[PDB]
């Protein structure tokens, strides 16, 4: 690893820096280093994780759908034929986003999962999974797609059923869990009746929680409930 | 595309 | 620190390969992080930080008899007036070479001493700091001269007192402890019966402690017993 | 110069 040689607390600190700069490739690089010291993360050192990765994977998902959008308008009838050159390219990005998901997936399983004992980093982590092994699906076209799209329900399932024994309703991990099982079931799974009630239910026992919290958890948790509401409200 | 848990 | 951010054992790689490329400079930089790492060394590190620093002050040490000599010649009757540039630089090298002895002493003092227990670790930095204090001695001509000098004693004489307790009389630190000791009641302190005094005895000790041996032993304790000859040839 | 303990 091209970060063996620094120490892990230089890592986290460069991570923190290359956020400040936008700079979400190297601050990948850098939490990757972290992990491969092989000690556990901290909730702190987890968000860094998570936030590196879901840059760099967002913005490679967004080109990938510029991309496929061309080349599916590309075999309409009455199109140009232009050649091989849109197939290629999203081909390209598609193989680099399927490595940057192999990436954190082998992070996960390498030992981040295994040493996660809490509740809140073993919820963390197998939603990480998850979301993983869903953009992996959100590209799959093979033989293989069923057991990619089984694997992200495996990982989420795991995570919600840990997360409904050991975690408040409106505890941000579990409501994030929760927001992004449900979007699986809409746009994987073809499960909008099941995204909606997952949503739905989720909304509502965080609501009758809310009086537990102080006014900074509050905030926090309803900022994630607003995301569930924007979701039921598109698709109902 | 709906909301996922980012930002 | 230019080397906080590098891992422990990645400075003591480094160390070792500087060593293999003649690179004594960077040896002792790297070696001076991981002293700074605050953890204990091993007997190969302790060796290691050794060679690095007495390469480096060798040279400065070369060069400066060579400067040194130039001057005293440009102060002899006869000479012409060249200005103050051979000063100049001898001063230059002199001011660099109490810079290396004053931060070797600063690792000694903080904390490699205080924290060092064993018999072997602990004569070999109070030896080095006998060392370095004689090399400081070296060039000395104001008015510490004569606290220097002590200091360097005072370091010696507790490295003997420890090694004569602890260990036995073919043991390679306590017999470079010794020869360094003896070279330095001849060179710096004016003492030249004591060093001879000191390199028999030290001798003698030894040699009648082989029979103890293994090959290999015999053979490293040999080495050093032939420093002391080969001195007290030149002495007597 | 007496030899001291290097090399
Ligand atoms: C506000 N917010 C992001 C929108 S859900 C979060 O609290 C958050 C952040 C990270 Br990193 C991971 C998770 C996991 O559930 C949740
Ligand atoms: C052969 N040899 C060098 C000539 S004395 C040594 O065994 C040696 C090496 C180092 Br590093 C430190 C010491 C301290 O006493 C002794
Ligand atoms: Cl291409
Ligand atoms: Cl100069
Ligand atoms: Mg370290
Ligand atoms: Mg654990
Ligand atoms: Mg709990
Ligand atoms: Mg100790
Ligand atoms: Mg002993």
């Amino acid at each position: 690893g091209a970060m063996g040689s620094m120490e892990r607390a230089s890592l986290i600190q460069k991570a923190k820096l290359a956020e400040q700069a936008e700079r979400y490739e190297d601050m990948a690089a850098f939490m990757k280093g972290a992990v491969e010291k092989g000690e556990e993360l901290s909730n702190e050192e987890r968000n860094l994780l998570s936030v590196a990765y879901k840059n760099v994977v967002g913005g490679q998902r967004a080109a990938w759908r510029v991309l496929s959008s061309i080349e599916q308008k590309s075999n309409e009838e009455g199109s140009e034929e232009k050649g091989p050159e849109v197939r290629e390219y999203r081909e390209k990005v598609e193989t680099e986003l399927q490595g940057v998901c192999d990436t954190v997936l082998g992070l996960l399983d390498s030992h981040l999962i295994k040493e996660a004992g809490d509740a809140e980093s073993r919820v963390f982590y197998l939603k990480m999974k998850g979301d993983y092994y869903r953009y992996l699906a959100e590209v799959a076209t093979g033989d293989d797609k069923k057991r990619i799209i089984d694997s992200a329900r495996s990982a989420y399932q795991e995570a919600m059923d840990i997360s409904k024994k050991e975690m408040p309703p409106t505890n941000p991990i579990r409501l994030g869990l929760a927001l992004n099982f449900s979007v699986f079931h809409y746009e994987i799974a073809n499960s909008p009746e099941e995204a909606i009630s997952l949503a739905k239910t989720t909304f509502d026992e965080a609501m009758a929680d809310l009086h537990t919290l102080s006014e900074d958890s509050y905030k926090d948790s309803t900022l994630i409930m607003q995301l569930l509401r924007d979701n039921l409200t598109l698709w109902t | 595309k709906a909301k996922s848990c980012t930002v």
